[PDB]
DNA sequence: CATGTATTGAACAGCGACCTTGCCGGTGCCAGTCGG
DNA sequence: CCGACTGGCACCGGCAAGGTCGCTGTTCAATACATG
C-alpha cells in the first residue's frame, strides 16, 4: 500500500519525496513567476525571467503569499513527484514559532485544494534532531532565509528558549557580492547573483582564528582560489572566502546588531532549566544549508567552549546529511507505524476546521 | 445550526515584569515569547530581545518597567508589546516585489488579557486599556493580577501566594479567585536586592572578587581555585555605557543565584550560635565567573540569601542610598502580616493551599525554609507547598495562569468589549 | 438573591455556546509491536535506487564504461600516481606543492638527519643511544657475514673513515660538468589554463634555493597520513591537497579546460587502515571542487591483489614513509589483519646519510630539508642501498652537489656497511629517527568520531595493530580516552614480527589458513625495490617460525610490473570491470555527503 | 509489516477516494458578555452537512 | 452609574467563584494530564524516530553476508577480466618510456 | 557435442529475544452523598 | 455553601502476552567450469 508524502517548505528551496525514502525526489527553488505585462515555478521561472515578475512566497522561513504558495505545492505534486495527493497522506514541515494563522492556512490548502486524505504539520528543528540521532539537544537551524536556535528536551521543542538570528544564506550571498564589488568585479544583476551563490557554496569556509587568518591572508598565495564564470572569464577571491561566512560569527561585519550564532546558541541554552543544560551542551545539532561551510563545527566548538563553564562537555553533532536533515526527519516520522494515530484525518477536518492543527500536531 | 468548527477564541495573554515580559496564545503550557524587559537604545532607534543586546558605540540599556513592577515609559511599553503581539505572533507582510533581488489594525482576531502587579494603581490601569484600544484595534480586553493567575497555575481557587519576583517579593491571599485586598504585602527583598547582596559580598572578600561580564572576555583558560585568571579581554572603538555593563553582569549574578546560593534550611536562623560555625566546615559549591576565575564557596553561600529571612544577616548595600531592609520587609514578617490581614476563620484553608511563584523561589532550599518558617510561626496547622505550573519550569507561573484563564469557556463573558470601552472610557476600574 | 432582577438590569451569566474548556485534549500514542518502513527496501535508499536505475538503463542500452573517461588517483607522501583507466602505466609526480612564501622549508627547522652541532663529543653529536645501536648492528653484521663465510678485511671501516675525512671537493663548470642542469623558472606564467604561479611535482623540487621570489615547498601527506605538522590551519591543508590534485589533472593529464571535468569519473586508492577524515576529504575534493561525475574507493592491498589477479594473498606495501601489511581473502582485506607501521624508504635514506655522516661523509653540512640535498640523498639511496649480504666491500664512488647559482662541487667518498645496515633498520626500527613522526598527529584534524554518537571513535581498528602498539607500550576509561592513549604511541615493529602478527590475526587460530597466507606473500611499494628485499624478508620469516620454513614464500610485485605501479594497475581494473557498483555518483554526494560511502563501498567503512 | 486489525487502523480507514471535504471560511460569531454587551470574534465556519 | 449595583457584585462574584472552584480546577487537572500525555507522546516518538535514523548503520548478519557476496562477485569478475587478457588472448599493454 | 557438479542468488520456513501495553493486587487520594 | 464519611478511580510494581525483527536453516533453477 502506498506511502505518505513529505514536503519541506524552504525559503530558498522546496524539497519533496515519499516517506520512507532517505532523500528527497524533488529539490527546486521556491520561486513563483507571473507575467509582467499562466505562471511558472522553480527552474522554469528563473529561465523565463525576462517576461516575469518573480516572487518568493516564503520569506524569513514563513509563508507570506498563499496564492503563490498553492502553486508551489501544485508544481510539487503534479510536475515533480508525478503523484496525485488524493491517494496519499502528507507531512509538511514548518519553521519554529511560525504564526498560528499559518498552521491553519496550510491545513486549509492541502485538504481543500488537494483533497489529501490525512495530513500533519511538523516543527522543522525537531525533525532535524530526529535525523541527527537523538531525543534531546539544541538545534542551530540555519537556512537560506532565517537562522533559528531551538532547544529540545525529550522530543519537545521549548518555544520560549528559541532565539532567531534574522540572518542566513541569502544575506551572506548579498554580502559576498558586496565584498567582491569592493575587490573590483561586477555582480549587480540577478543572473550574476545566482553565480555568486554558487561561489559561496564552493569556495567559502569558516576560519578557526579570524584575526590570524586576516593577518596571514596579506601574504598567503594558497588562500586565493579561482572560479570560472559561465561567461568564460575567471574570477579570483581571497579573504572574501572566509569574510562571507564570518558574518555568522560577527553580524556587525554585514551591518546588523544581533549577536552571532555562537552567542545566540549560548543564550538559548541559558534560557533553559539548569538541570537540562548539561544535556544541551552535550548535544548541539546543526541543520540547514548555511551550516554546511567547511569547519563551521570546529569554530562552533571553539566559540561555545569559550562561553561555557569549564566543567561542561561541549559537543557539536554535524551529520553528513545536515543540508536535508529537516526533510529526513520528516521521512522517518511519516514512515513509523505510529504516524497513523498522529495525523489529521480528512474525517476530522470535515468537522473541526483548520483549527484541528492546534489539537493534533502539537 | 452546527455550522462552526472546532475553535472558540484565540486569546493572547500578556504579562510584563521588571526583569522579563511574557506573551503568547491561551491554551499553551508556556508563553511563546519571553523577553528581557530591558530594551536596547542606540540612536533614536529601540531594539528588543536578548539576541539584539551587544556592544555598539551608542548602546544604552533602558527598561520600560520601574522597580514597583509598573510601567514608567508607556511609549516604549507600546513598542515592546507591539514587538511581541504584532511582529512575532502575526503573519509577516510580504516584501515589495522589486526589493527581493529576483527582478532587477493588527489585533482584530485576538482579545488581549494583561497581567498587572497586585498594587498597580488605577491611573496605570486606565492607561493600559487606553493604550490597548488605540494602538492595535484589539476586539476585547481584560486585566488581572499576578497572584490570581499564579493561583490558577497551581489549580487553586483559594491560596496563599508567595511570589518571589525580581524587583518585588509579594505575598497575597487569593480567595475564590479574587484578591483579598487587605492582605497584599510587598518587599524589595527579592531577586534584584539579592543581586546587590551578592555584589556587596564579592566586594568584601579578603582578596576582592571582581565580576567581569561575558561579553568582555575573548578567550579563557581553566585555572585553580583563587588563582589570577588566564584570559584576554576585549577592547572597543567606544566606551561601554554603565547601564550596558550592569545589564550584562546581571546574567552572571543570575548564574550565581541559580547554581550556588542556597537558602539556610537547617533548624533556626543562620545566625543562631552553632549554625555559622557548622556551615564553615561543610563541603560547599563551586562557581566560575566568565573570566575563568574559579572558586569554592562555603559559608557566604547562605548569608547572601539569609538577609531576606532575618535582616540581621544582610550585607550593607553598595549603593549608599539603597537603604537597609527592615524587619517588616523580611519574608516571615510579610507572611505573618499578610495572613493577619485576613479573616481568622479562613487562615487554615489558606495555609493548607500555599502556592509559591516567581524565579527567586528557585533558590535551593527555598521551599524547605518556607515550610519550616510557616510551621514554627503557625504551630498546630497543616502545611502543604505547591509550585505554580504544569511542569518542572516554575518560572512562568503568572503567565500560565492567564493561559488557563483565557481558555476556560466560562471566562469569555468577562472581557471588556471594544464596544464597552468606546462607550464608557474607564470600565477597567469598576468592572473588576 | 435578586434572581430575575439581574436579567431586568441586563446582567446575565453566559457560556457563549462555547465548550466547557478549549485546552487541548491529547490522545496517547500506542506503540505495541510498532513497525517502521524507513530504509526497508532498495527502492528507498537513494544510493541503491540510483544504482538500480543505472542497471535498468544499462540493460536497455544492451538490448538496444569508457576507460578513457575514468581517472585513477593513488596519493602518497613522496609520490602521487595519476592517469586514465585506459592507460598502460600511470604518470608519477612527487606529491609536493611549491608556493611563494617568506621563508624556505630549510630555514624554518633544524637540519636532517638531526645532530647536536658543536656537541662536547662526537658520541653526543649523533646521540649516545644511537651510536651504541649503530656499533651493535655493525658487530651483528660482522658475526652474521662470518657465519655466512664472506670475506672481511679487519681495517674495513678505517679505510673508509680516513679517506672520507681527508678527501676534499673538486670543482667543475661548463662542459666539464656532465649535466647542464636546469632550475624552475618561477617568473614564467602558467600556460596550463590558470593564473597562479604555483608548481608541483618534479618542477617544484627543482625550484632553486635562492629563487628571486622565495618559494616554500609543502607536502600534504607524510608518514601515510595528512601532514598536519606543517600546516597552520585545517583550511590551508585542505586547500593545498585541492590545489595539488587540481594542478595534477591540468598538468599531467592535460585536462586543461576545467568545464569538461564534469563528464569524467574517478577511482581513488586509500590505505588499508585509513583515517576516515582523509577518505571524506578526498571525496569532497572530487565532487564539490572538481565536480567529477563518479568517485569510487579501493583499499591499497585490495587493489594490489586486483593488480596481480590473486584470490588470496598477504600484501606487504613498503612506502616512502608508511609500511602497511594486510591479508586479502575472498574479495576483502581481512578486517583484523591490518598493520600500519610508520617507516619506509625515506627512513632508509635519512639513516643512510646519518650512518655515513657519523663515519665521515664529506659533505657534513648536508641537510635533507634543503632541496638539492634531498634529491642527492634519494639518488644515493636508490643506487647504493642493498639488503643482499653479498658483494660487500670497501668501495669508492663519487657524487655531484649541483647547488643553485653556485659552482658544481664533486665529492669522492667511500662506504663499507652503512649501505646494508641502513636498510636492515626494517628489522630493528629503533635505529631510525622516530622522535617526531607523532608530532602534531592531531594538531588540526580530529580523530574520526561516529556521525551520531560523537564520543565513539569510528576509525578502523585491527587486532594486529593493537598487538604492535602493545609491544611499544604495555596495554574504567572511555573509548575516546583509549583511542587517545593509543594515538599517543607510534606503531613500530620489525617487519617480520609485523607480518606474522598480521597473519596470525588473519587466521584467528587456524594453522591451515596460516599455511596458505605465509606461502602467499606479495611485496609492493617503492621501498620494496631495495635489491633482494623479498628473499631477505623470506629468510627473516623462516628463522622466526621454523615450523613454517618449507611453506614460507615471498614474491616481488606481480605479473612483471614495477612494485610501484601494481596497486594503480589494480585500481584501473576495478574501474573497468562491470560488476563494480561501488561508485558514489555526484548527485548522491550532493544529497547525502559521506553518508553514502557506507551505503556504496565494498567493505564495512 | 502492513496487515489487518489494530496497529493499521488509520492506514485502513483513510479516505483515499477523492471526495470533497466541507469548505471552511473565516466567518464571525456574536459573543455576549455578562454585562449584556455583544462583540464579534472571527471564527471558522462551513455549510451544514445534510439530513440523514 | 454602571457597576455599583448589589446585583452586579453578586453576578461578578458568582462567575468568579464557579470559574475558580469548578472550571479552573477541572482545567488544571486536564491541562496537567494533557501536558504529561503530550510530553510522553513526543518522548516515545522521538525515541523511535532517533532509533530509526541510526538503524541503517547497525551491523546485521544478512547485511554482512550480502556484503561478503558483493565483494566475492567483484573478485570473481576481476579474475574473469584477467582471464580475458591472459588466456582468451595474451593482450598485455607492453610499453616503454623511450627516453 | 552436450555429460555432469557445487555453488549462486533467492524465496520460503523456523525459532527465541525483544519492547511495549493490558490486566492484576494493592496503597492511596478523590468526587460525591448525606446531614446540617 | 460546608464537612465527615463512604465507594470509587489513579497510580505503583509486577507478570503474561502480542507481533516484529534478526538469526538460523532447506530447497529450487540456473550458472561457469571440469572431465569427457
Ligand atoms: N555546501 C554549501 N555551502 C554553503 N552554503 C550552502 C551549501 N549548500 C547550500 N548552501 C546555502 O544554504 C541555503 C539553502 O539552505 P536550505 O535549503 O536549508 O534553506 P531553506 O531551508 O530553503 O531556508 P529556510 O530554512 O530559511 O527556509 C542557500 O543560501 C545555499 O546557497
Ligand atoms: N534560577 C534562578 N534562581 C534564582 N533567581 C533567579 C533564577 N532565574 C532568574 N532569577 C531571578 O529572578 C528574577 C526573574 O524574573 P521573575 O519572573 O522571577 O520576576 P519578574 O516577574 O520578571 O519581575 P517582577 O515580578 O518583580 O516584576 C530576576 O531578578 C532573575 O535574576
Ligand atoms: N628505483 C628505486 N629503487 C629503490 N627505492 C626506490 C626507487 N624509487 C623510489 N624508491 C624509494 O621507494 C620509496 C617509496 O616510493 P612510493 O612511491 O611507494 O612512496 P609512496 O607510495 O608515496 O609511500 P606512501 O604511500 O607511504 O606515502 C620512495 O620514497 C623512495 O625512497
Ligand atoms: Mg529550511
Ligand atoms: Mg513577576
Ligand atoms: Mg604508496
Amino acid at each position: 500500500e502506498v506511502a505518505a508524502l513529505v514536503i519541506d517548505n524552504g525559503s530558498g528551496m522546496c524539497k519533496a519525496g515519499f516517506a520512507g525514502d532517505d532523500a528527497p525526489r524533488a529539490v527546486f527553488p521556491s520561486i513563483v513567476g507571473r507575467p509582467r505585462h499562466d505562471s511558472y515555478v522553480g527552474d522554469e521561472a528563473q529561465s523565463k525571467r525576462g517576461i516575469l515578475t518573480l516572487r518568493y512566497p516564503i520569506e524569513h522561513g514563513v509563508v507570506t503569499n498563499w496564492d503563490d504558495m498553492e502553486k508551489i505545492w501544485h508544481h510539487t505534486f503534479y510536475n515533480e513527484l508525478r503523484v496525485a495527493p488524493e491517494e496519499h497522506p502528507v507531512l509538511l514541515t514548518e519553521a519554529p514559532i511560525n504564526p498560528k494563522s499559518n498552521r491553519e492556512k496550510m491545513t486549509q490548502i492541502v485538504f481543500e485544494t488537494f483533497n489529501a486524505p490525512a495530513f500533519y504539520v511538523s516543527i522543522q528543528a525537531v525533525l532535524s534532531l530526529y535525523a541527527s540521532g537523538r531525543t534531546t539537544g539544541i538545534v542551530l537551524d540555519s537556512g537560506d532565509g532565517v537562522t533559528h536556535v531551538v532547544p529540545i528536551y525529550e522530543g519537545f521543542s521549548l518555544p520560549h528558549a528559541i532565539a532567531r538570528l534574522d540572518m542566513a544564506g541569502r544575506d551572506l550571498t548579498d554580502y559576498l557580492m558586496k565584498i567582491l564589488a569592493e575587490r573590483g568585479y561586477t555582480f549587480s544583476t540577478t543572473a550574476e547573483r545566482e553565480i555568486v551563490r554558487d561561489i559561496k557554496e564552493k569556495l567559502c569556509y569558516v576560519a578557526l582564528d579570524f584575526e590570524q587568518e586576516i593577518q596571514t591572508a596579506a601574504q598567503s598565495s594558497h588562500l586565493e582560489k579561482s572560479y570560472e564564470l559561465p561567461d568564460g572569464q575567471v574570477i579570483t577571491i581571497g579573504n572574501e572566502r572566509f569574510r562571507a561566512p564570518e558574518a555568522l560569527f560577527q553580524p556587525s561585519v554585514l551591518g546588523l546588531e544581533s549577536g552571532g550564532i555562537h552567542v545566540t546558541t549560548f543564550n538559548s541554552i541559558m534560557k533553559c532549566d539548569v538541570d537540562v543544560r548539561k544535556d544541551l551542551y552535550g548535544n548541539i545539532v546543526m541543520s540547514g544549508g548555511t551550516t554546511m561551510y567547511p569547519g563551521l563545527s570546529d569554530r562552533m566548538q571553539k566559540e561555545i567552549t569559550a562561553l561555557a563553564p569549564s566543567s561542561m562537555k561541549v559537543k557539536i553533532i554535524a551529520p553528513p546529511e545536515r543540508k536535508y536533515s529537516v526533510w529526513i526527519g520528516g521521512s522517518i516520522l511519516a514512515s513509523l507505524s505510529t504516524f497513523q494515530q498522529m495525523w489529521i484525518s480528512k474525517q476530522e477536518y470535515d468537522e473541526s476546521g483548520p483549527s484541528i492543527v492546534h489539537r493534533k500536531c502539537f | 445550526a452546527d455550522i462552526y468548527g472546532g475553535d472558540e477564541v484565540s486569546a493572547l495573554v500578556l504579562d510584563p515584569g521588571y526583569c522579563n515580559t511574557r506573551a503568547g496564545f491561551a491554551g499553551e503550557e508556556m508563553p511563546k515569547q519571553v523577553i528581557p524587559s530591558f530594551y536596547g537604545h542606540v540612536d533614536g532607534r529601540d531594539l528588543f530581545g536578548d539576541e539584539v543586546i551587544v556592544p555598539r558605540a551608542g548602546f544604552e540599556v533602558r527598561n520600560y518597567m520601574n522597580r514597583d513592577s509598573m510601567v514608567e515609559d508607556w511609549d516604549a511599553a507600546t513598542r515592546v508589546w507591539e514587538y511581541l503581539l504584532v511582529q512575532r505572533l502575526q503573519p509577516p507582510r510580504p516584501t515589495p516585489a522589486s526589493k527581493n533581488g529576483l527582478n532587477v489594525k493588527p489585533l482584530t482576531e485576538n482579545p488581549l488579557l494583561m497581567t498587572e502587579a497586585p498594587w498597580n494603581t488605577p491611573k496605570a490601569r486606565e492607561k493600559a486599556i487606553e493604550v490597548v484600544m488605540e494602538n492595535w484595534g484589539t476586539p476585547a480586553f481584560w486585566l488581572s493580577r499576578t497572584p490570581v493567575l499564579a493561583a490558577f497555575a497551581a489549580g487553586k481557587a483559594t491560596a496563599l501566594v508567595i511570589d518571589v519576583g525580581g524587583a518585588n517579593t509579594s505575598v497575597t491571599a487569593i480567595h475564590d479567585g479574587m484578591v483579598l485586598k487587605r492582605s497584599i504585602q510587598r518587599s524589595p527583598a527579592a531577586g534584584v536586592w539579592l543581586s546587590g547582596q551578592i555584589r556587596s559580598m564579592w566586594k568584601s572578600q579578603d582578596p576582592p572578587v571582581n565580576v567581569v561580564p561575558t561579553f568582555m572576555v575573548e578567550n579563557k583558560k581553566p585555572v585553580e581555585a583563587g588563582a589570577p585568571p588566564d584570559c584576554r579581554l576585549r577592547n572597543f572603538g567606544f566606551p561601554i555605557h554603565d547601564s550596558f555593563r550592569a545589564f550584562e553582569e546581571e546574567r552572571v549574578l543570575t548564574e550565581f543565584k541559580e547554581s550556588v546560593v542556597e537558602v539556610w534550611r537547617g533548624p533556626g536562623k543562620y545566625l543562631n550560635p552553632g549554625n555559622e560555625d557548622f556551615a564553615k566546615t561543610q563541603p560547599g559549591r563551586v562557581f566560575e565567573f566568565p573570566d575563568g576565575s574559579n572558586q569554592m564557596w562555603r559559608e557566604q553561600r547562605y548569608r547572601v540569601a539569609e538577609g531576606m529571612w532575618d535582616e540581621t544577616a544582610a550585607y550593607p548595600s553598595l549603593n549608599p542610598d539603597e537603604a537597609a531592609i527592615t524587619k517588616a520587609q523580611t519574608i516571615p514578617a510579610l507572611i505573618k502580616a499578610a495572613l493577619d490581614g485576613v479573616d481568622v476563620d479562613l487562615r487554615p484553608n489558606l495555609l493548607g493551599n500555599v502556592v509559591v511563584t516567581g524565579s527567586t523561589s528557585l533558590l535551593n532550599g527555598f521551599n524547605d525554609r518556607l515550610n519550616h518558617e510557616l510551621t514554627n510561626m503557625y504551630p498546630g496547622l497543616k502545611i502543604k507547598l505547591h509550585a505554580a505550573g504544569l511542569t518542572s519550569e516554575r518560572r512562568f507561573g503568572a503567565w500560565i495562569g492567564g493561559s488557563i484563564l483565557a481558555s476556560l469557556g466560562t471566562f469569555h463573558q468577562m472581557w471588556i468589549s471594544r464596544k464597552e470601552y468606546e462607550e464608557n472610557g474607564a470600565g477597567i476600574v469598576e468592572k473588576r | 438573591v435578586s434572581e430575575r432582577v439581574l436579567a431586568r438590569e441586563g446582567l446575565e451569566r453566559t457560556d457563549n455556546g462555547m465548550r466547557q474548556t478549549s485546552w487541548p485534549e491529547v490522545q496517547p500514542i500506542n506503540q505495541k509491536n510498532y513497525y517502521t518502513d524507513y530504509m526497508k527496501r532498495d527502492d528507498q535508499i537513494l544510493s541503491l535506487r540510483l544504482q538500480n536505475e543505472a542497471n535498468r538503463e544499462r540493460l536497455v542500452k544492451t538490448a538496444q564504461m569508457d576507460p578513457s573517461k575514468i581517472i585513477v588517483i593513488h596519493p602518497g607522501s613522496q609520490n602521487l600516481r595519476i592517469g586514465f583507466a585506459s592507460d598502460a602505466l600511470p604518470k608519477t609526480i612527487p606529491m609536493v606543492l611549491g608556493t611563494q612564501y617568506s621563508q624556505t622549508e630549510s630555514e624554518m627547522h633544524e637540519a636532517l638527519p638531526r645532530r647536536q652541532f658543536e656537541g662536547r663529543t662526537m658520541e653526543q653529536q649523533y646521540g649516545e643511544e644511537w651510536v651504541k645501536k649503530y656499533q651493535k648492528m655493525c658487530s651483528d653484521l660482522k658475526v652474521t657475514m662470518r657465519a655466512n663465510k664472506l670475506k672481511v678485511l679487519p681495517n674495513s671501516k678505517d679505510l673508509v673513515v680516513n679517506f672520507n675525512r681527508r678527501t676534499e671537493p673538486e670543482i667543475i663548470s661548463q662542459h666539464n660538468d656532465p649535466l647542464q642542469v636546469e632550475w624552475t623558472n618561477v617568473n614564467k606564467a602558467p600556460e596550463d589554463g590558470t593564473t597562479q604561479k604555483v608548481f608541483i611535482g618534479q618542477q617544484a623540487l627543482r625550484i632553486a634555493e635562492d629563487s628571486s621570489p622565495k618559494y616554500k615547498l609543502w607536502w600534504p601527506i607524510q608518514h601515510g597520513w595528512l601532514n598536519e605538522d606543517d600546516y597552520p590551519t585545517r583550511a590551508h591543508l585542505f586547500d593545498d591537497l585541492e590545489m595539488l590534485l587540481d594542478r595534477a589533472l591540468r598538468r599531467e593529464l592535460g585536462l586543461t579546460k576545467k568545464a569538461d571535468w564534469k563528464q569524467y569519473s574517478c577511482v581513488i586508492v586509500i590505505p588499508d587502515l585509513y583515517d576516515k577524515r582523509y577518505v571524506e576529504l578526498l571525496l569532497h575534493l572530487c565532487i564539490e571542487f572538481f565536480d567529477l561525475s563518479r568517485v569510487a574507493f579501493i583499499q591499497e592491498s585490495m587493489a594490489a591483489t586486483f593488480g596481480a589477479g590473486y584470490t588470496q594473498a598477504c600484501v606487504v606495501d613498503v612506502g616512502a614513509q608508511k609500511t602497511s601489511i594486510s591479508c586479502v581473502e575472498d574479495g576483502l582485506v581481512i578486517e583484523d589483519s591490518r598493520v600500519n607501521l610508520k617507516y619506509g624508504g625515506y627512513d632508509v635514506t635519512e639513516t643512510f646519510i646519518k650512518m655515513m655522516l657519523y663515519d665521515n661523509f664529506p659533505y657534513q653540512d648536508i641537510n635533507l630539508r634543503r632541496r638539492h640535498d634531498f634529491l642527492l640523498a634519494e639518488e644515493l639511496k636508490m643506487k647504493y642501498c642493498t639488503l643482499s649480504q653479498a658483494n660487500i666491500s670497501v668501495q669508492a664512488f663519487d657524487f655531484h652537489l649541483r647547488a643553485p647559482n653556485q659552482p658544481t662541487r664533486k665529492y669522492q667518498f667511500k662506504f663499507y656497511d652503512e649501505v646494508i645496515l641502513a636498510p636492515m633498520g626494517f628489522y630493528d626500527p629503533s635505529i631510525f629517527d622516530n622522535s617526531t613522526k607523532l608530532r602534531g598527529r592531531r594538531k588540526l584534524i580530529d580523530r574520526s568520531y561516529n556521525a551520531y554518537d560523537v564520543d565513539m571513535p569510528d576509525d578502523p581498528t585491527s587486532s594486529a595493530q593493537l598487538a604492535i602498539l602493545a609491544m611499544v607500550q604495555p596495554s574504567q576509561r572511555s573509548a575516546k580516552e583509549i583511542a587517545a592513549e593509543r594515538d599517543a604511541v607510534l606503531p613500530i615493529a620489525p617487519l617480520d614480527v609485523a607480518i606474522l602478527t598480521s597473519i596470525q590475526h588473519a587466521a584467528k587460530g587456524d594453522e591451515k589458513k596460516v599455511r596458505e597466507l605465509v606461502g602467499s606473500i606479495m611485496v609492493v611499494g617503492g621501498g620494496a625495490k631495495i635489491p633482494h628485499f623479498a628473499p631477505f624478508l623470506e629468510e627473516k620469516l623462516k628463522i622466526r617460525r621454523p615450523d613454517l620454513a618449507d611453506r614460507i614464500l615471498v614474491s616481488r610485485s606481480a605479473r612483471e610490473m614495477d612494485e610501484q605501479v601494481v596497486v594503480w594497475k589494480g585500481a584501473s581494473v576495478f574501474a573497468k570491470l562491470s560488476t563494480n557498483d561501488s561508485w558514489v555518483t555526484n548527485y548522491e554526494y550532493k544529497m547525502l555527503g559521506s553518508r553514502c560511502i557506507y551505503m556504496k563501498l565494498l567493505w564495512h567503512y | 509489516k502492513a496487515n489487518q486489525g489494530a496497529i493499521n487502523a488509520g492506514l485502513r480507514a483513510l479516505d483515499r477516494s477523492g471526495k470533497p471535504c466541507r469548505k471552511w471560511t473565516r466567518g464571525t460569531f456574536q459573543m455576549k458578555s455578562f454585562t449584556g454587551v455583544v462583540w464579534e470574534i472571527p471564527r471558522w465556519t462551513a455549510p451544514p452537512r445534510p439530513k440523514p | 452609574l454602571k457597576f455599583q449595583s448589589k446585583g452586579y457584585n453578586q453576578i461578578y462574584d458568582q462567575i468568579w467563584r464557579d470559574l475558580a472552584r469548578k472550571d479552573v480546577s477541572k482545567v488544571f487537572r486536564l491541562a496537567t494530564d494533557s501536558y504529561a500525555t503530550k510530553a510522553s507522546n513526543l518522548k516515545k516518538t522521538a525515541i523511535l524516530a532517533s532509533k530509526e535514523a541510526k538503524r541503517w548503520q547497525l551491523r546485521t548478519n544478512k547485511g554482512t553476508k550480502d556484503l561478503q557476496a558483493r565483494a566475492k562477485r567483484v573478485m570473481r569478475d576481476m579474475m574473469g577480466f584477467w582471464k580475458r587478457n591472459e588466456r582468451e588472448e595474451r593482450d598485455l599493454r607492453k610499453a616503454a618510456e623511450r627516453l
